[PDB]
């Protein structure tokens, strides 16, 4: 029987900060075994500030992302040029996936940029269309290794204050792009270790309101 | 399907066709709805150029559109039916989805409606 | 109907400097239902530390396997079985079960009484040795323990640091898993003391 | 679902279904009422699938009451039973057929009798003096072989209804939480608040 | 795994990675899998890495067994039928894939066993999920007439083919060289080309950060 | 829902410093028998592009049509069709990639893996795949199939990254990828010994080698293998 | 697997090709398919390579014990082992065996044994995945009491065919010659046969 | 997921858990299963998170065109038979959903509708949904009057959710809580259960089946 | 079977087992003991497979009596419990598995200390405050997290089971026919007689 | 089925058994297998009875309109329209099909459609069960531009092979002649072919 889905492996990393957000991920792409490209990237800038991954089965992915992306343009042509938010974007994205309920699309999707305060954004999907805005999120093969560690190194979950007898908690607080980067380079070396996916080149697109900047780093080739 | 716009535009800015429709209704025998504090009464004229008529069958006047609204007309006898017809499906309806039944400016809004429909659809008057 | 994530549980082991530690969960549940918080999955033979998870029955039947065999090598030996050799033991037992085996995740640690060195290794359900300098992880969230322990750890931990963390790549593995958690265990273990700290974690 | 029972006597249909509305291993209520005043003298009580149920049953009360309102008058039992089978008979073959049984109790104004109509999903009706669906039928025919009169009061019906539901809460192996009790009669239909 | 084994000049040598998975995730990055048979016949693994080992031990028990019966140095066809009819006796359902090489009074060898106890001859050989990887390698590169030096590197060669290509493969390269006349040499991580970049950051928590409950000196002597 | 009949083995292909090589065998397999022994695979669109296919051939002759339509579609009311409105290898691919990807959808699918290897008008190299499933992708080295698995390592080794591609000359790539296709038919039991080859360069334009062969092969060491195991004679 | 064996004048000559597969993939492209169970008693191999490794293995073994006790068996015999085998544990083999040998008394004999472990001792045997595309082509081109070049010639065009049909199929052409004179081993190559 | 609502003497009080899991992986423990339709309805998600999530902001589009057409705030009775009737359309095309339409209207009082994706809509004082709804039943049923303050009948949902996060594998988190009264829905906060089961077994005394 | 419940209080370990046996569409029987004494301060109850669960509890028994008069001495509980898990781990591995869960409930005449232990088929052991088996944990579990202190008495522990046993009336699809409630202590075991 | 199609010096000649078969059972021992769907172009049915005669029925009917409105039909243009009925309806048929014409351009053309619907323009083409078996036999035999007596005997021999081997072909051995003269039809019964 013809099965119409596959699985391109990969990873992607979204974390926001005060002023910033960063999207993540690797390029390596996957079938089976045998790698199709090492540098094939997952990671959009799709205008207005808002960056996309949609990881998975690549084929869907790349028409989720083709579609919104055609979605900001429509949104600019229907609406007077008027810039789409990324909450307006996140809720967009819900129904053109939920849109395929029943013959879902094989992706996690997360988009980062800026909220309307200026406030570093994270918003995540799963395959048909469930959306939830948070710090911090991993998705893909090897999201399950990764996503602990920044629960413990972004929102310090299970540390406490040095001497307090367990009784108050490390203090929450915003990370500069520089700390953000660290973690993000140290997730996926982490991740390349011990997952075989994942590997060959890491690219970041990082979001201020200056723009999208871009980032790469190897990856172990193995 | 037959497509002819028949309610159309005049140049003195007149749909002539939904002006005919008035005409009909002003042949149409009297009808009357006065309302009290408490009450509300419907009454009818039926022209008495009738006799051997059957009343025990032939169609009242005033027609139940649900147990608590009631509905009367003048004009053409036969396309007031499909209204009520229409009308009563509306309030059965309301009942299933809403789990109440209609209010009369609903009921009524819903027959206002249905008749500003048939004014720009093509093949119909 | 996977026998490995019926009951759920994690293990952890961790080389340090003149030290290991080994840390468990103490959940033990049928599935959704929580039924004790009791449940211990670190097991000792004289000073060789044996951490199981897997399906609780066979951790049970595996620990008074291992009592029953290490003890007749005490009687016979005249000396407490060494970490490398109880290993050996394990894996034996083990693959003796090939066709048929325990649904375990058995993980060693323990210092050499001759040597010094500090030694751990985990195992399949089969019997193959997993030797590592640094961690061993075990259990039904052993991707979050592996991707915990791939990025906090790094070698030559003092006693008190190593403690520290090897219990928060527990700590937020098991709170990342649905079978993991209901409380916590810590072993810190040197040439010749052992230290064991029962951590305070989230009870969902 | 579950329990639906019915009984005919001499100038009345007495209908009985139980209140448990269970999903898995809850009893999520325990006064529901498994039933819709179709007219003022026809009753219909319905077991089966979840949604189902509720969705035929309103679907056909909107019918009967539409069709009381256009000839401003009551339909017999008889004519919305076939009414109702003939719904049914349509749904079996359906894209998804409505999973449903009925019990429709009425007072037939005309005759003065009392007529009790047992349908199931696929649209097979019968009269009979008393009916049930489901597995509760399994035990109360027998019973009522044996204790029923055709010419019993309302009185005697309901004693002998408490017979088949003692009988019921003894050898089922499910809590079904009682049933709610409804007498269709020339008065119409009320609902016996103390069962 | 990738394993293989070439032959050369005056002997044999054999080479393999040193990756060991469960399903996507990376179990052990170093593991062995040149096995000793008998000091001069030594065996490459791939499939099952329990039944690999066992099977290589059992038949290297009764190797030196026999070895001590018989007052002779053992031989690999000794080790080779052995080692067939044991996994034919199993049906496949032991599942050790061994490339089977040494040098004995008879000379130098190389073979290889499938799970079902098939068996091969060959001068390069190789097995594993990385095995076409390396074939492509040997297939290009191998010669008749060739030195100790170039058939290390051809072996090696042919597991990098491996390490890079196939995901099922990674980490390092051990070898091992059996020479006629002379003891086996074991090449443990002869290449490390796989080495983990320095981490961005180091995540030694500030002691106490750990909530306590309880603690309990556990006696451990009699 | 449909199962391929009679197929074609690896595409295999690589960039070099000025355009990118492409080959593919010339058999047509039915099961495991090899049927069909003159059929080309690699199908030239225009004078910078060529399209390389395996899978079911009865799909790749529907692709060959669709092609071949493409290009009289694109001459129509265009006077630079020759010119500045030529088609690029990009239109080509992304037309077959949105096919591939839509008759996956429909569960209906061209059987097929699809290398477009040409160059752009500003001389840029392309390569890039898609098959049935319509997944994409893009790399140095690509190959279809067993090509995937035996040409791949060996092609990169002479271009592992993008920074290799201007150091890589069109004798070296052309000679790896000849080294690759006998290795395949070493290996791979669904080959064939003839094949063709394309080269599309930014200075030469189009060169398409028909009726090569396989040559220089290692057989002579069989005659020493002797038995399975113990066996002397 | 292609492989045949073929009487004549002076003996027999079993012919095979080379090729081991898995699937699609090529696992050995020069194996030995020609396999000795006694001086001049050989098979040709195909189906399961664990299956008739394993079988030819045990024959050679109880016609080694033959001959310890009782001289030389003869190709008849042979047969029957294989058979003993192939029959018996039919549920459980793949495989597809020719058994031929050389005789001074019997000559050249060829007997078949395919997968129910039946035997079918004929003038000339083909079998294997290869065989069925030359069925034609032998039954035409087969006669007896050949030369030993003209049956090297039937053997290196027919097999020649079978190659170029059966993918499963491939590499070198091995024959073993079977005469009064001893045992010849014969080796051709593709760039030989392939342009037959 | 773990939900619950129930009436009282001084209106509504539902309470959630906050978790969402992909089989035994944890996905978050920070989901929102409470959706504020208007300042008078309130709907809860158990299920798919994206079924649950989808058609309860449609259904919130729904009941805002309602009362533009009438002038009217719809009532719970209608706006729960908007959704049962549409997830009966969907029957049999796998949609999973355990939901709960909670809110007032002077015509009805404080109301509760249970609506599932097999079409079932049940009105009733007392609902628990979701793999932890058994657990949330033995406390809420144990400790349940008609007359409870409204600080008591607020412990008692936040409490009856900590129970079942605790026993329940695929409950946790945080524990959001509301109160519905005549005058609208309040919140009454996110409460982590971190924090909130220590807290809990210390003022209360219970969970000693825990390592304290 | 279906309901087994203990408590462990103070100084006793009460055991609560439902009374009906159901086999299809039938309650055969609503005053069934699914309990066995092992020794004067060991009771077992049990719950499971039919015909399995009385072939293995009387097995038990047997055993557990035979120690008894062999050594002129009563095993203890976590003694009893440890034989029990033994028994049930082999089984899970035989031809034909005990599909039994059972709780044992004892008094340590040598630590003065009730004890309780529950035990599932495949030979899963743990000691608890409080236990169930089958669909009864699910409600009672979180109910005994809220209402169960470690120092309650017996009578205590029996209101506390009241409460379990209501909510299990109220909430469970099935009707169990009522619990045999049996106390184990220092002075042996007792049965309830009107609960 | 055994079918075949070769072109020569002066046309091209299609053979075909004449045996349908429902499992052993031979339905039908006079089938004929060589179907007009034009003056001179013909071809041979393989597969499913049903599906095959459908097939050739719509392209004779289309082929009739084509002449109606532009002429004769070229070889190419009749296997085209063979081809998109195969290949757009290949879930629901099981069709091997040789199409088999002659121009006064072009000459002798054969056209093979497998299973898939692809098409092959070749020499001459062997198709159905029985062809397996003369693969070997029908590539060392065929020559180009042979005579009309050559390839008669050329198709008479491959085919009794065909029908030798192949249990589901049988009985007679029919064969269309189409050259510049015109259309002979041929037929060879099994007392002729049989001991070739
Ligand atoms: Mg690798
Ligand atoms: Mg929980
Ligand atoms: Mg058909
Ligand atoms: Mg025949």
């Amino acid at each position: 029987q013809f099965n119409p889905y596959g699985d391109n492996g990969g990873t992607i990393l979204g974390i926001a900060g005060e002023d910033f957000a960063v999207l993540a991920g690797d390029t390596r792409n996957i079938t089976d075994y045998s790698i199709n490209s090492r540098y094939e990237p997952k990671v959009f800038d799709c205008g207005d500030n808002i960056v996309m991954s949609a990881n998975g089965f690549a084929a869907d992915g790349d028409a989720l992302v083709k579609r919104f992306k055609n979605s900001v343009k429509w949104y600019h042509f229907d609406h007077n040029d008027k810039k789409l938010s990324i909450n307006s974007a996140a809720r967009n994205i819900q129904h053109l996936l939920y849109g395929k309920r029943f013959f879902p699309y094989y992706v996690h999707t997360i988009i980062a940029g800026l909220d309307e305060d200026g406030k570093g954004a994270v918003y995540s999907f799963d395959p048909v269309g469930s959306y939830e805005r948070e710090q911090c999120r991993a998705g893909g093969a090897a999201a399950s290794l990764i996503m602990p560690f920044l629960d413990n190194q972004v929102n310090f979950k299970n540390q406490y204050e040095p001497g307090t007898n367990g009784k108050v908690k490390k203090p929450l607080k915003y990370l500069s792009v520089e700390e953000v980067i660290k973690l993000v380079r140290d997730s996926f070396t982490s991740a390349t270790e011990r997952h075989i996916q994942v590997g060959d080149g890491l690219e970041i697109l990082i979001v201020t309101k200056d723009g999208v900047r871009k980032e790469f780093y190897e990856l172990k080739r193995d | 399907g037959y497509d002819r716009a028949l309610s159309i535009f005049s140049p003195d800015g007149h749909i002539f066709q939904v002006e005919y429709a008035l005409e009909a209704v002003k042949r149409g025998t009297c009808a009357v709805g006065v309302k009290g504090k408490n009450c509300v009464v419907l009454g009818c004229e039926r022209r008495s150029t009738l006799k051997l008529q059957d009343t025990r069958i032939t169609p009242s006047k005033v027609s139940k559109i649900d147990s608590h609204v009631v509905l009367s007309f003048s004009g053409l006898n036969a396309d007031s039916r499909i209204l009520i017809e229409k009308a009563r499906v509306e309030a059965q309806s309301h009942r299933l989805t809403l789990e109440d039944p209609v209010t009369v400016e609903y009921l009524t809004r819903y027959v206002a409606g249905v008749q500003q429909r048939y004014t720009q659809s093509g093949g119909v008057r | 109907s996977d026998p490995s994530s019926i009951n759920g549980g994690i293990v952890v082991a961790m080389t340090g400097k003149d030290c290991v530690a080994i840390a468990c969960d103490l959940r033990l549940g049928s599935q959704s239902l929580g039924v004790s918080n009791k449940f211990e999955k670190i097991f000792h033979y004289g000073h060789v530390f044996l951490g199981i998870t897997g399906l609780a029955t066979d951790v049970t039947t595996l620990n008074e396997m291992f009592r029953y065999k290490t003890n007749l090598y005490k009687l016979k030996e005249e000396r407490a079985i060494e970490p490398e050799t109880f290993t050996q033991l394990v894996s034996s037992s083990l693959y003796e079960r090939r066709f048929g085996p325990y649904f375990v995740g058995p993980v060693v640690a323990g210092i050499n009484s001759k040597s010094g060195k500090p030694f751990i290794a985990g195992f399949d359900l089969i019997g193959c040795i997993d030797e590592a300098k640094d961690f061993i992880v075990s259990g039904t969230a052993s991707d979050q323990l592996f991707g915990m322990c791939e990025s906090l750890y790094e070698p030559n931990l003092e006693p008190e640091d190593l403690f520290e963390t090897i219990s928060q790549a527990l700590l937020n593995a098991a709170d990342r898993d649905a079978l993991s958690g209901w409380g916590a265990v810590v072993y810190i273990i040197k040439k010749d003391e052992v230290v064991k700290r029962y951590l305070k974690m989230r009870q969902d | 679902m579950d329990i639906i029972l019915g009984i005919r006597v001499q100038d009345s249909v007495i209908l009985a279904s139980s209140k448990a509305v269970t999903r898995g291993i809850s009893v999520l209520k325990d006064s529901d009422d498994k039933t819709r005043q179709l007219s003022p003298h026809t009753l219909m009580s319905f077991a089966g699938e979840a949604g189902d149920t509720v969705q035929f049953a309103e679907y056909i009360q909107a019918n009967i009451q539409l069709y009381s309102i256009r000839e401003d008058y009551e339909l017999s039992p008889q004519a919305v039973s076939s009414f109702v089978r003939q719904e049914l008979a349509k749904s079996i073959r359906s894209r998804r057929p409505y999973q449903v049984n009925v019990l429709i109790g009425g007072y037939d104004k005309k005759k003065n009798k009392p007529e009790l109509y047992q349908i199931d999903y696929l649209g097979t009706k019968v009269e009979l003096p008393y009916g049930a669906h489901g597995y509760s039928g399994f035990y109360t025919f027998s019973l009522l072989d044996h204790h029923y009169r055709p010419d019993m009061t309302t009185e005697e019906g309901l004693d002998l209804l408490k017979l088949c539901v003692q009988e019921l809460e003894k050898r089922m192996p499910m809590d079904f939480k009682g049933v709610i009790v409804k007498i269709v009669d020339k008065d119409g239909i009320r609902q016996v608040d103390d069962f | 795994t990738t394993i293989v084994g070439v032959k050369f000049n005056n002997g044999v040598v054999i080479a393999a990675d040193t990756r060991s998975t469960q399903g996507p995730i990376v179990a052990d990055k170093n593991c062995a899998k040149l096995h000793r048979i008998s000091p001069k016949i030594w065996c490459a693994g791939a499939g099952t890495a329990a039944d690999t080992e066992a099977v290589t031990q059992l038949i290297g028990s009764n190797i030196e067994l026999h070895s001590l019966y018989t007052s002779r140095e053992p031989r690999v066809v000794s080790a080779l039928q052995m080692l067939k009819q044991h996994l034919f006796k199993y049906q496949g359902h032991i599942g050790a894939y061994l490339i089977v090489a040494g040098v004995d009074p008879t000379g130098s060898h190389l073979f290889s066993i499938h799970a079902n106890g098939s068996t091969d001859v060959g001068y390069y050989l190789s097995l594993g999920s990385g095995s076409l990887a390396a074939m492509a390698v040997l297939e290009s590169h191998w010669k008749q007439d060739l030195t100790k030096e170039e058939a290390i590197k051809l072996a090696s060669d042919a597991i990098q083919a491996g390490i890079w290509n196939d995901l099922g493969s990674g980490s390092n390269v051990d070898v091992c060289v059996m020479e006629i006349g002379k003891d086996a040499e074991y090449l443990r991580n002869y290449l490390t080309p796989n080495v983990r970049e320095e981490k961005q950051k180091s995540y030694k928590f500030p002691r106490g950060t750990t909530a306590v409950l309880k603690e309990s000196i556990v006696n451990i002597c009699d | 829902t449909q199962q391929p009949i009679v197929t074609g083995t690896s595409v295999i292909s690589m960039k070099y410093d000025n355009g990118v090589i492409i080959a593919a065998d010339n058999l047509g397999s039915y099961g495991s028998l090899l049927r069909f022994n003159g059929v080309e695979r690699l199908i030239p669109v225009g004078d910078n592009t060529v399209v390389g296919i395996s899978g079911d051939i009865s799909d790749m002759q529907h692709i060959e049509r669709l092609l071949k339509d493409l290009v009289t579609e694109n001459a129509y009311d265009n006077p630079l069709a020759d010119a500045e409105e030529a088609l690029e290898p990009s239109y080509i691919f992304e037309y077959l990639a949105t096919v591939m990807y839509q008759r996956r959808s429909k569960m209906n699918p061209l059987w097929n893996a699809i290398i477009v290897a040409g160059v752009q008008s500003n001389g840029d190299q392309f390569l890039r795949y898609v098959n049935l499933l319509g997944v994409t992708y893009s790399s140095p080295t690509l190959a279809t199939g067993f090509g995937a698995h035996m040409a791949n390592p060996l092609l990169r080794k002479v271009v592992d990254r993008e920074s290799d591609i201007p150091k890589t000359t069109v004798q070296v790539a052309e000679e790896a990828i000849v080294n690759a296709m006998r290795v395949l038919y070493y290996r791979d039991a669904r080959s064939s010994r003839n094949f063709s080859l394309a080269i599309i360069d930014k200075n030469t334009g189009l060169t398409f080698k028909k009726n090569l062969q396989v040559e220089n092969m290692k057989w002579d060491f069989a005659k020493d293998i002797k038995g399975y195991g113990t066996q002397k004679i | 697997t292609s492989i045949m064996a073929v009487t004549f004048k002076d003996g027999v000559i079993l012919g095979a090709d080379s090729r081991t597969t898995t699937g699609a993939y090529i696992a050995n492209r020069v194996t030995d398919k020609l396999t000795r169970v006694h001086d001049k008693i050989w098979c040709c191999r195909s189906g399961s390579a664990a299956d008739t490794q394993a079988i030819a293995d045990i024959v050679q073994y109880h016609l080694e014990l033959y001959t310890s006790q009782y001289g030389t068996p003869s190709t008849e015999t042979a047969a029957s082992v294989f058979k003993e085998l192939c029959y018996e544990n039919k549920d459980n083999l793949t495989a597809g065996i020719i058994v031929a040998g050389y005789d001074d008394k019997n000559k050249g004999e060829v007997y078949t044994i395919p997968l129910g472990g039946s035997v079918h001792k004929l003038p000339y045997a083909i079998a294997g995945s290869g065989s069925t595309f030359i069925y034609g082509y032998c039954d035409k081109n087969f006669r007896e009491n050949m030369s030993k070049e003209e049956t090297v010639d039937f053997i290196k065009h027919s097999l020649s065919q079978a190659i170029k049909w059966d993918g499963s199929s491939g590499g070198v052409i091995r024959m073993v010659v079977l005469t009064a004179a001893g045992v010849e081993r014969l080796i051709f190559y593709p760039d030989e046969y392939e342009q037959l | 997921t773990t939900t619950l609502a129930f009436r009282f003497q001084g209106g509504i009080i539902v309470a959630v858990d906050s978790r969402a899991t992909a089989g035994n992986w944890v996905a978050s423990q920070t989901v929102k299963k409470v959706i504020e339709i208007n300042p008078f309805l309130l709907g809860t998600m158990a299920g798919g998170a994206a079924d649950c999530q989808f058609w309860e902001t449609w259904l919130g589009s729904q009941c805002r065109l309602h009362e533009l057409r009438e002038k009217e705030r719809i009532s719970v009775a209608a706006a729960s038979k908007i959704l049962s009737n549409l997830v009966y359309q969907y029957k049999g095309a796998g949609l999973s959903m355990g939901t709960m339409i909670c809110g007032y209207t002077r015509k009805e009082g404080p109301t509760i509708y249970y609506v599932d994706s097999d079409g079932t809509r049940l009105k009733g004082d007392i609902f628990c949904v979701g793999s932890g709804q058994t657990f949330a039943y033995g406390v809420l049923d144990s400790n349940y009057k008609w007359d409870l303050s409204v600080e008591d009948a607020l412990y008692l949902g936040k409490r009856s959710i900590l129970a079942a996060a605790h026993r329940d594998a695929y409950s946790g988190g945080s524990v959001n809580l509301y109160h519905v009264t005549e005058d609208g829905w309040i919140y009454h906060g996110n409460h982590d259960v971190g924090e909130l089961f220590w807290k809990v077994k210390e003022e209360e005394g219970s969970f000693n089946n825990v390592i304290g």
